[PDB]
């Protein structure tokens, strides 16, 4: 049937995607050692979207680890469920990109791409008939942002008609680490606008605000908050793995959230989210789901959607549920909150149902919304880029690796038209 | 072999019926093994049911009634919610009539004897004793369980406690009252009960 | 460690062995 | 066939209708299920195998009194959507019940009325039960009658309104609700009957000797009157008069359709042993001023017209001996232009007592409903109350805020003044 | 099924009659379970009732009577107030006649046998002793309770002690006399007792 | 069907409200842990008026807890029946308005009202249609009077048609709590007079008088006093929750007690009230309810009604009770005490029956009377208010907190005018 | 100490399935 090939680039890419496989393996019933447990038919009926049989009974993920250092992939391997990945799917670098996008994309990444792209051709072709790829990476980093996008460029050319979908974490707005953020972000973005089909935006400041206001967790690790990102990853791809009353797919989301070819950046939200204290006392219903999902408090992207207009939004439901409350709640939300919905597209909502919920919950919903409230993110990077680029700050690190100066101007212009293009629909 | 093949009532019925089939076949184109249509059993032995006065009644007492099994737990808040409506429905729709329409047989999921008898004292219809194997066997037969303790054989649980299930002469599920199921008609699903067509005959 | 999977599909719950009419 | 549709609007309507319908069930032997073990066709329909359902509608904007019907003993008797419930209270406001909240419940009511009316031809008319003192009883009660009179023109429309007591009121804004009701039920109702609360209180006091009566005790007696009034339709009699022939003999002018009510005997198990319940004696108690059921001493007016209903073992010659004695008696006076003013109705079927109630089982009963000129008093006293409170705009701001215009109070008042003059000029 | 369903009297009656119906069906378009009309019980055992002078009276001599159960307690001030009026009523009813018309069978809520005998020594009408479970089963059947001590199955407590309930042949309540009831018409509701209609058939 | 939204503001509002939910839970048979006990239908057919299902079987109260300091929040939450309330229904301050009307209505209550207005809207919009709001607060305090009345102004503008029921306590004549009582009382009144639909006045002098002469309790705390206040709070709204022979709600009271819009202030009484010793001596009959009801000793406002005339009055009878002695006694009291009733309205008295008696009793009545004798309390405030304002004492906080001086002259002018308009009908 | 709830409405007390006259 269909298979997705998972790709991870960078330390953020390896750590986020490590928790993605821990929750997929939990969902499909795979042990750390790699054998099935839990004798349920649904769990194995569509297993080849992600896994791969060994003719010895065990399952391996269809994942391609990729990092320019040997350190972070030793962390992934040595933990529990680290035995699950095939050792040959790791690809190693000895040198590494020092959060310099140039050396990730031009110098250091060039000798590494021929090896990792050798793997990804071998794994992808070997399956029955491919459906899509997916990339998890960071745009603040060196190898997540620099060498990650070079793969995106080269396989898009190679496999032209397949879906490509990215969970990219942007530079943090307020408290912003890795001081070369706007240089890495802007250079990665204008390369990702002509070469990605779906882009999903997550911020850390969005995630941490969730941890006080909603979750109320005292000391949340990367482990705790990666549970949330990975649960969003599972939500968008539910129907590829489970039957549904109304089916979906990655391709169905593209044709029903992207009105024009360049406007493919999305907001991601998950519902329900409650503290352990408030868990037993909350009524879980679809009208209550749909109102906890339409919140600025609930998005994983740190831009307020009340400042803009939902050009086209979607909500993929998971659970045993009825089909008005998926759809009458849509008419319910579009009619009264008519200011936050664009006008010249009537009835902007795609909806879908997946029967089997996430483990331990009875219903859930994931939200994917194409908004023009994301202009306030590209703009914030845009001034910080031109604040630095005017005065030639940190440009010698970039211009010494074979780059030219004209590329930076093209980076802003292809960023600034995307800012303006969101403006003309608001 | 209804509703499930793998149930203790069905295997016990299978054993008895084809025992008699082989015996009479050896004594004599008599069909082997017998059809489920040809199969007939005794669902309640002589000492199973006891009423409100703790007087044993046979199975033969239930002819021309609409009988429903009530799987209940003493401590469950959903059972605490469901119980008064069940009492009232039994009360009025049985009382206000020139026929004795329905009858409820109580099957326990409580912890122990003390809890079972304490909950059974609040109850006017018939019950099966918790020690008696029939309660466990009925639980496996109709696939009701509070949690996955006893291994169902790679199938779903029909429902959870509490549950009211209209039964037939042969353990056949006449109709399922949607208390906590797909319809989710809490405390109002009682009115879906049709006592005409479901007679213990 | 992990747990078994006590979820049941909509279809299996309501498309069952139906009793044959006389 | 020959059918009559019952309408119950408001608190007073519903509670009375509960008493009315339980008597009809016990009368014809149908059960709370609705199936009996062809007299009943006037009240109950034919549905499925053996079941009969009522030809009634229940209307209230308050859910808590009509939901309680759905909850009670008679669940299966009533149709699921013949009991229409609102969401928000009328709150004693005629303007609220006529303009603001009642508009979305009128068309839901008319849907049920026309579908229940169109099952067969030969519909006699409608019975209306409402409280003019109340909000939805007066406001929504009115609004239904404009929509009914325009489409179902021809057919009779009897009203049984619970007029406010002179001393007791169930409300303090009820003079405002009274004047507005009595404006708009003049040209929409064919026959209006005045029921009064303290009138049935002191009947329950001196007859049944019930020191502690309640609304259930009152509504039994009212349900007996409705059953006695329509007993002619249901059961064969020696000399019958139907719903349609009431307004022929009781209503001499278009403006004059307000009339008394009285039922006799009203005797418990105490007294029932120890008199003849003779036809002479029960008609004597019927005309007794203490037995009026509207709280107006009828001796200060003239009996414009009169109707007498009889149940049980009543022979025609005993009626004529009874009515001749009443004419002879000069306590009861008559108007000059109506020298003959009695229309008799005799039905063979004795009244059926509800068990554990308060009436005793009796052989015969009289239900005397009469048009008089003493009604001009109760209209005048209510008028005097309205003029004091209105003169300095008390409680007006509730009404004028809810949609009605200051000037409907003046127009309704002057129209009531026309009703004052009309009763005055006739009775001389 | 009258006046109640979940009573020990009705449970024993349903047992016996449906047993009898199955045996008639075994011996012979018969309707199972039997109708309430076709149901029969014997109410007072032969050794149940006894008179003033402590001699046995069978049930069969309650024919052509207006019979009432008097649920009473020795210690209750309301009972002590009610008693002389009922005594005068009984005397003046049974004296103005050749043969007697009304009859009262006494059901006790006394604390012990000594109190039972002490209170019973006053009364000239019929009584049932305290140890006979007839008292308890009749009490549940006619819904008498001093206080909510015993589990009753969704019933409301119809009466408070004291109460006189006029009974019929099949345990159906003939009429209710409102001493402490919905009417609260105490101490002279005994006048409401009619005897044309309430006959022990 | 209908729902009452409950708002409790300030110290005195919260302690009253905590006791209020205890008797409602007791009346509806709600176990402190949240569940249901008692096994009767009449307890539960109208539960949506005060409670909400939580898909765990538990009922959460329909209440908002409001204070400018978290001290009294802790007391309600740590008490029995304290785990009933939803934790997010509480709202906190940190500063706490030091019994200053200005600081609660202009400075410290202003930045908080954003947050809690959301919690109201959360619960208000949640249902089919709401019946109205019920507010308990203290007119003598800062966070109860000043910030409480601000919400009344806010929620009246957003929900104009819905009713507005306030249980307020007043400054006492004898005892001095919160030395700036007339300043807070006067400034609260001239805003609460146009923004509240019915107002019911309690005074602590009246409550102690009841504990003197009727209950014969020797040491009543705020625990005992709030029990009696809470008993009338349930008594006025009994018929919303239980069926009855004649129905009534809060709008029945509004249309039957308000001749002119300016006058909507009541006197509340509860009957019967007897000591433990005298419990079994008293014949609970409808005659003896109505004679105790028309006693100055029974009113919970410390203004003697025999001086004034009852403009209109209402009595919500409860219990299995005969309605002739209900109906006749209201008429009968008007005949002999013809001097105590106003003349230009016939039948000043409204009566209703509520056929479910309170727990432990058999019959009860709650008296809500619009008496012009409430003038005696208003005169005392105006006399005191003019005593201080003429010499401009305690003003510099009120005028130093962004509030003009001319607000005070409007305050005394309006409230004096309220005093003047009671006079002409007396 | 607790007491059970033993109250029912005017409707439940007065309106039952009455026996029909013969």
């Amino acid at each position: 049937m269909r298979e997705i090939v998972h790709v991870q680039g960078g330390q953020c890419g390896n750590q986020i995607g490590a928790k993605f496989w821990e929750v997929i393996s939990d969902e499909h019933g795979i042990d750390p050692t790699g054998t099935y447990c839990g004798d349920s038919d649904l769990q194995l009926e569509r297993i080849n979207v992600f896994y791969n049989e060994a003719t010895g009974g065990r399952f391996v993920p269809r994942a391609i680890l990729m990092d320019l250092e040997p350190g972070t992939m030793d962390s992934v391997r040595a933990g529990p469920f680290g035995q699950l990945f095939r050792p040959d799917n790791f690809v190693f670098g000895q040198t590494g990109a020092g959060n310099n996008w140039a050396k990730g994309h031009y110098t250091e990444g060039a000798e590494l791409i021929d090896s990792v792209l050798d793997v990804v051709r071998k794994e992808a072709e070997g399956c029955d008939c491919l459906q899509g790829f997916q990339i998890t990476h960071s745009l603040g980093g060196g190898t997540g942002s620099g060498m990650g996008t070079l793969l995106i460029s080269k396989v898009r050319e190679e496999y032209p008609d397949r879906i490509m979908e990215t969970f990219s974490v942007f530079p943090s707005p307020k408290v912003s680490d890795t001081v070369v953020e706007p240089y890495n972000a802007t250079l990665s973005v204008h390369q990702l606008v002509e070469n990605a089909d779906e882009v999903q935006v997550i911020d850390n400041e969005a995630l941490y605000d969730i941890c006080f206001r909603t979750l109320k967790l005292t000391t949340p690790t990367y482990g705790d908050l990666n549970h949330l990102v990975s649960a969003a990853m599972s939500g968008v791809t539910c129907c590829l793995r489970f039957p549904g009353q109304l089916n979906s797919d990655l391709r169905k989301l593209a044709v029903n959230l992207i009105p024009f070819p360049r406007l493919h950046f999305f907001l991601i939200g998950f519902a329900p989210l409650t503290s352990r204290g408030s868990q037993q006392y909350r009524a879980l219903s679809v009208p209550e789901l749909t109102q906890q999902m339409f919140d600025a408090k609930n998005m994983m992207c740190a831009s307020d959607p009340r400042h803009g207009r939902y050009l086209t939004a979607s909500a993929m439901f998971r659970g045993r549920m009825s089909t008005k409350e998926v759809d009458e709640q849509m008419l319910n939300v579009q009619n009264k909150n008519s200011s936050y919905f664009v006008e010249w597209i009537p009835n902007n909502m795609k909806s879908s149902v997946c029967d089997i919920p996430p483990k331990g919950l009875k219903m859930s919903v994931t939200f994917v919304g194409n908004s023009t409230a994301i202009q306030e993110m590209f703009k914030r990077v845009s001034d910080q880029f031109t604040a630095m680029f005017r005065r030639k700050a940190f440009l010698h690190w970039y211009t010494g690796e074979g780059m030219d100066e004209m590329e930076f101007t093209e980076a802003e212009s292809n960023m600034n038209d995307l800012v303006s293009e969101y403006q003309q629909y608001q | 072999s209804q509703p499930v093949f793998a149930s203790p009532l069905n295997v016990e019925k299978r054993r008895l019926n084809e025992e008699r089939a082989l015996m009479q076949a050896q004594k004599a184109n008599i069909q082997l093994p017998p059809n489920y249509g040809d199969m007939d059993l005794i669902l309640f032995p002589e000492g199973s049911l006891k009423n409100s006065n703790n007087t044993v009644i046979p199975q033969s007492h239930l002819k021309g009634k609409s009988v429903a099994l009530y799987f209940a737990d003493g401590a469950d808040p959903k059972c605490a919610s469901l119980l008064p409506f069940l009492l009232n429905y039994y009360r009025t729709m049985n009382e206000g009539g020139a026929n004795q329409k329905i009858e409820i047989i109580f099957v326990s999921l409580d912890r122990d004897r003390e809890a079972f008898e304490s909950h059974r004292a609040h109850m006017p219809w018939l019950s099966i004793d918790l020690e008696n194997p029939l309660t466990e066997i009925l639980k496996r037969h109709f696939r009701v369980m509070k949690e996955y303790e006893v291994p169902t054989y790679g199938y779903g649980s029909r429902t959870g406690v509490p549950s009211v299930i209209v039964i037939g002469s042969d353990g056949r599920e006449a109709q399922f009252l949607p208390i906590c199921s797909g319809l989710e008609e809490g405390d109002r699903a009682l009115l879906r009960w049709d006592w005409r067509n479901t007679k213990f005959a | 460690p992990t747990l078994p999977f006590n979820a049941q599909s909509c279809y299996r719950s309501e498309y069952v062995a139906k009793p044959l009419p006389p | 066939m020959r059918e009559v549709i019952s309408i119950h609007v408001g608190q007073a309507g519903i509670q009375i209708g509960n008493a009315c319908w339980e008597l009809f069930c016990l009368e014809h032997g149908i059960q709370p299920d609705g199936q009996m073990p062809d007299a009943f066709n006037t009240f109950f329909s034919e549905t499925g195998a053996g079941k009969h359902v009522p030809r009634c509608v229940f209307l209230d904007l308050e859910p808590t009194v009509v939901d309680e019907v759905r909850t009670g003993t008679y669940r299966h008797l009533f149709h699921p959507e013949q009991l229409i419930s609102g969401k928000e209270d009328a709150a004693n406001n005629f303007a609220r019940g006529h303009y603001t909240i009642g508009k979305e419940i009128v068309d839901l009511s008319l849907d049920r009325i026309r579908k229940l009316a169109d099952n067969c031809t030969g519909l006699q008319g409608f019975l209306m039960f409402n409280a003019v003192g109340g909000g939805t009883g007066s406001g929504l009660g009115c609004l239904l009658l404009e929509r009914l009179s325009v489409d179902y023109g021809k057919k009779s429309k009897l009203n049984f309104c619970s007029w406010p007591s002179p001393q007791v009121s169930t409300a303090v804004v009820e003079p405002y609700n009274s004047v507005l009701s009595t404006h708009s039920l003049l040209e929409h109702t064919d026959v209006a009957v005045m029921l009064d609360n303290e009138a049935i209180y002191d009947i329950c006091r001196r007859n049944l000797d019930i020191e502690r009566p309640t609304y259930t005790n009152l509504n039994r007696l009212i349900a007996q009157v409705i059953s006695s009034l329509t007993a002619s339709l249901r059961f064969d009699g020696a000399l019958n008069v139907d719903v349609t022939e009431f307004q022929t003999n009781l209503v001499p002018y278009p403006r004059i359709h307000f009339m008394l009510s009285s039922y006799a005997p009203i005797i418990s198990a105490e007294k029932a042993y120890h008199e003849q319940l003779s036809v002479a004696e029960i008609t004597n108690s019927a005309f007794e001023p203490a037995s009026m059921m509207a709280k107006c001493d009828p001796r200060h007016g003239k009996y414009m017209a009169c109707c007498l209903m009889y149940r049980g073992d009543v022979v025609p010659k005993d009626v004529n001996a009874a009515v001749a004695t009443i004419k002879t008696k000069r306590t009861i006076q008559f108007v000059d232009w109506c020298p003959t003013g009695f229309k008799c109705g005799i039905n063979y079927q004795p009244p059926t007592v509800v068990p554990g109630g308060d009436l005793a089982k009796v052989m015969r009963a009289v239900c005397m409903i009469s048009n008089s000129t003493a009604i001009a008093e109760v209209f005048s006293r209510m008028d005097h109350k309205f003029d004091l409170m209105y003169a300095k705009r008390a409680f007006v701001h509730w009404y004028v805020g809810e949609g009605m215009e200051e000037g409907e109070f003046s127009e309704a008042r002057e129209d009531l003044a026309a009703l004052e003059k009309d009763y005055e000029e006739v009775g001389i």
